[PDB]
């Protein structure tokens, strides 16, 4: 069993460049056919290999992205060290580090090679606006009677960054049916998302409702009362 | 005092054949038998000595000749041979003795989208001398136009590399070879067995 | 890159023949030279090679019998067939291996425009001319044929012409095939219409150089 | 550059049945140099299977692959409710080495229709020089759904986001927000806000809207 | 000792659509293979190096793909120049090895067409020596196959025949085709009846043509 961590700064400004620390255990880079590969995967997109540093340092990269992208290794402290220089607010991603290695048996046939295990992987983006609170605006429930006892009540937090803001209902005592939708990039390099729950109409005035909404670079923790709001 | 075959056979980089590496094997007592005891060794293979009575004579000034070159140009590594390795990057003479240790390394040697360490000396105007070494990387003029040091047409670079990768078959896949070479000379013999 | 070639004919088998590479722009000594030889009708098959340093080496069917050389002192290739035998009838190359401006190692890039080499005891002679004629018919949609066999001769290559060239449209040759006795033989035939069989008296002229024939046979339907 | 294209690009199949996925490169390469990841939602990228045919260490055998040419498929016999994530086939033929765009395995269910709700800006949205108001498509199958706003009955485009969330953990249907921002010079330049909404679960498009003034 | 194959033997194609040919080898060769076009009545010329590479001069529209066992030569617009013959060649076994492939022929495609169907007895002048030719000549007919066998009274002759065909044409692009029997003078005087018995696929069904010899 191995381990690889991914470490860096994870608020990178654009046109800068960024360098990323994976520190990996359960292996050394000086055992052949071992090496440490560097993958990306856009939000919403497919992964792209980045790099690839092999134990007799030996690297590789992709020629689309070679020319800004530098691989090291320390293998006295088990690090590989990814530098990549002139940033694009598209080159935002999630950024893993992965053990590479090749299986021969016996007579070098090599029977195919892989990427076994994957680093946790690090949200690493690129943009210009800093850090923002969260505006929090409660949505109310429609005026309806009964519906069937069919009915959902959220907040919407708007013009935040960075990722991610964590909405909690009622202290964990309202968790039925939190629907907490992926935030969106606005047209401003800025993030919005809904949280709302779906609640019985059968007990509108008598149920509390809150949304705990938090984010740390920001340090916003406000605990919005949502309530219904009639004609 | 053993004698250092160890970091020769079991070096983590060799040498391209263009520019194989020469070591001096003096003063030192050699035990051969840690050479056959290697189960792979696929040619562990010679002319004029027994294998078994490498152990039994002792030499002076051994030499250790290792490079890496393709699978189906092992054949040329001995006396008499005709080809490209062997007319233009390593020329054993006709009375060599010693010999010569070749086994497959496509475990080492190759990366998956191809090693490109490993080179070889294409074009060359004449032979090479029995155990010479040409490390010129001159553009090539194959015609009667100098281009006076610019590659094109007639004008190539000496030097290809080895695209060496693992899915090869058996004949191009990679493979190291140390040649051991017993000059005897007129001088106190060094290089004896246990 | 020109590569000019000579020495081609016809042999006896067990003869000897001598071909000749005399090339431009390019040095015979200093690149990888080849003699590639294709049979009439079949594919390329590789013959010899000559390294730059001198090495040759020679494919399973020619070892022995067949030497390349080179000549530095005015640049050319040199391939000396002893022993010829009637398999060796081919048109043979010189080429030029591993060139080419992204360095195509181990190809021909550069290819002379080969010589013929024939190895048979056909006993060169001349070509006899056969006239045939259509079907004694009216119109039959207006379509008839009249042709010139050219029959056991050797060696190729022949010309058949028709009224001595004043008529060239609607004539085909066919390639010549080798009769089990040694010998060629072809036809040359041409539609024209019935209505053009009487007003128009034909002829096929059969120039075989090699054996100087000169025959020119009339072409007129037969009375059956 | 080698490109690897999956097939299908969608696929949904109930637990106990049989999945199939299939990877066509546009060159050819040996065998060997193919494998396949699976990746679970929000989640690090596990190998699978290597060399097309080479089950990976613990992998269950309900995993099998079968490679030739520029054909691979991947085959899973029995698939378990944790079998549903994102498969990826990638080579490492020649570089770079690139992966598939990869294939979304979905818990299949019987059809249910979205429930429509929509939720205005608060006063502190009112306050803040942009309003946002919110149209909600919950607990519908399959994904594909689409939703179109009107100002006053005025079909909008390029004003509005959308945000799908992922499949739920007990009942496998789908939710989705989709927000309209507006400033005020249009938010109280109208009257009217709809939402149509146009799913296969509902055989007509369904229109529902709400006035600012009359609440 | 590297068998090597070519697919298919024979293709028709038209002009600016794309075609595709593939080699394959008895065993993988990794990229040793390179693509040469020969015109009839010429030299062969070095297309494709490396199974990839495109050679300096080539226009563009060629390409080369594969490695291991299988590789294939790509064309894009298929120009009316381009119609030649392909062969494919490996640089792997060794340098006594170097064999080359079968080639694929590339030519026009055209619609189909029937040909004139003709028989050409053996002329008395011919005949006088005891040397006796006759043929059956197929005019104007595409595509190339096609099938000619010779009757005697119902009697079926087989085992000396010739045939000639002509290579497609630069007017009509059609075949021409000419089929011999030669026979010394008894082994044709005793004889009947002479008829020749033609099968084209331009044709629904097949054409027999016979001429006696007593008539003429
Ligand atoms: C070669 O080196 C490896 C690693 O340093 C070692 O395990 C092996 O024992 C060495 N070979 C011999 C013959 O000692």
């Amino acid at each position: 069993q191995i381990t690889l961590k991914e470490s860096g700064p994870t608020l990178v400004k654009p046109t800068q460049t960024l360098t990323l620390t994976c520190t990996f255990s359960g292996f050394s880079l000086s055992t052949s056919g071992v090496g440490v590969a560097w993958i990306r995967q856009p939000p919403g997109k497919a992964l792209e290999w980045l790099a690839l540093i092999y134990w007799d340092n030996d690297k590789r990269s992709s020629p689309s992205l070679n020319n800004r992208l530098t691989i090291t290794k320390d293998t006295s402290k088990n690090q590989v060290v990814l530098t990549m220089t002139n940033m694009d607010p598209e080159d935002t991603a999630t950024y893993y580090c992965a053990h590479f290695f090749s299986h021969y048996d016996s007579s070098n046939y090599y029977y195919g090679s892989w990427f076994d295990p994957w680093g946790q992987g690090t949200l690493v983006t690129v943009s210009s606006a800093s850090t923002k609170g969260p505006s929090v605006f409660p949505l109310a429930p429609s005026s309806k009677s009964t519906s069937g006892g069919t009915a959902a009540l959220g907040c919407l937090v708007k013009d935040y960054f960075p990722e991610p803001v964590t909405v909690s209902w009622n202290s964990g005592a309202l968790t039925s049916g939190v629907h907490t939708f992926p935030a969106v990039l606005q047209s401003s390099g800025l993030y919005s998302l809904s949280s709302v729950v779906t609640v019985p109409s059968s007990s509108l005035g008598t149920q509390t409702y809150i949304c705990n909404v938090n984010h740390k670079p920001s340090n916003t923790k406000v605990d919005k009362r949502v309530e219904p709001k009639s004609c | 005092n053993l004698c250092p075959f160890d970091e020769v056979f079991n070096a983590t980089r060799f040498a391209s054949v263009y520019a194989w590496n020469r070591k001096r094997i003096s003063n030192c007592v050699a035990d051969y038998s840690v050479l056959y005891n290697f189960a792979p060794f696929f040619a562990f293979k010679c002319y004029g000595v027994s294998p078994t009575k490498l152990n039994d004579l002792c030499f002076t000034n051994v030499y250790a000749d290792s490079f890496v070159i393709r699978g189906n140009e092992v054949s040329q590594i001995a006396p008499g041979q005709t080809g490209n390795i062997a007319d233009y990057n390593y020329k054993l003479p006709d009375d060599f003795t010693g010999c010569v240790i070749a086994w497959n390394s496509n475990k080492l040697d190759s990366k998956v989208g191809g090693n490109y360490n490993y080179r070889y000396r294409l074009f060359r105007k004449s032979n090479l001398k029995p155990f010479e070494r040409d490390i010129s990387t001159e553009i090539y003029q194959a015609g009667n136009k100098p281009c006076n040091g610019v590659a094109g047409v007639n004008c190539y670079f000496p030097l290809q590399s080895y695209g060496f990768r693992p899915t090869y078959g058996v004949g191009h896949q990679p493979y190291r070879v140390v040649v051991l070479s017993f000059e005897l000379l007129h001088a106190p013999a060094t290089v004896c067995g246990p | 890159v020109q590569l000019v070639e000579s020495g081609g004919g016809l042999v006896q088998p067990g003869g000897s023949l001598r071909l000749s590479c005399a090339a431009s722009e390019i040095t015979v000594s200093s690149n990888y030279m080849n003699w590639v030889r294709q049979a009439p009708g079949k594919g390329l098959e590789w013959v010899s090679v000559v390294y730059p340093g001198g090495s040759t080496f020679y494919t399973d069917s020619v070892k022995g019998r067949f030497t390349i050389s080179r000549d530095n002192s005015k640049n050319t290739l040199y391939l000396q067939m002893n022993s010829l035998r009637a398999e060796d009838t081919a048109v043979y190359y010189c080429a030029r291996e591993s060139g080419g401006f992204p360095l195509a190692e181990g190809a021909f890039d550069i290819w002379g425009q080969g010589t013929m080499v024939t190895v048979s005891s056909a006993s060169t002679k001349g070509p006899s001319v056969f006239p045939l004629a259509p079907s004694s018919k009216s119109t039959s949609g207006g379509t008839a044929a009249l042709g010139c066999l050219v029959k056991d001769y050797f060696p190729e290559p022949v010309t058949v012409s028709w009224n001595s060239g004043a008529l060239t449209s609607g004539v085909h040759t066919f390639p010549a095939v080798l009769q089990s006795s040694g010998l060629y033989s072809l036809s040359s035939v041409v539609t024209v219409p019935s209505s053009s069989l009487g007003t128009q008296t034909y002829i096929c002229n059969v120039n075989h150089k090699p054996s100087n024939t000169k025959v020119d046979k009339r072409v007129e339907p037969k009375s059956c | 550059e080698i490109v690897l294209t999956q097939s299908p690009g969608t696929l949904s199949l109930s637990p106990g049945e049989r999945a199939t996925l299939s990877c066509r490169a546009s060159q050819s390469f040996d065998s060997r140099y193919l494998g396949w990841y699976q990746q679970k939602s929000g989640q690090a990228p596990r190998l699978l299977i290597y060399g097309a045919s080479s089950r990976a260490t613990g992998i269950p055998d309900r995993f099998s692959g079968s490679g030739s040419g520029t054909d691979f498929t991947l085959t899973i016999s029995r698939l378990e409710p944790e079998d549903f994530a994102v498969y990826y086939c990638q080579q490492f033929g020649d570089s770079p080495f690139t992966f598939g765009q990869g294939t979304k395995l979905e818990i299949k269910r019987t059809v249910a229709a979205p429930s429509v709700f929509i939720f205005p800006p608060s006063d502190e949205q009112l306050k803040s020089g942009t309003a946002s108001v919110v149209c909600l498509l919950n607990n519908f199958y399959p994904r594909e759904a689409k939703v179109q706003w009107k100002v006053d009955n005025a079909l909008q485009s390029g004003n509005s986001q959308e945000s799908v969330t992922e499949q739920d953990s007990k009942d496998s249907t789908y939710s989705l927000s989709s927000t309209l921002t507006l400033s005020k010079a249009d938010y109280e330049k109208h009257k009217v806000y709809a939402c149509e909404v146009t799913h296969q679960g509902l055989s007509s498009p369904v229109t529902k809207s709400f006035n600012r003034g009359e609440c």
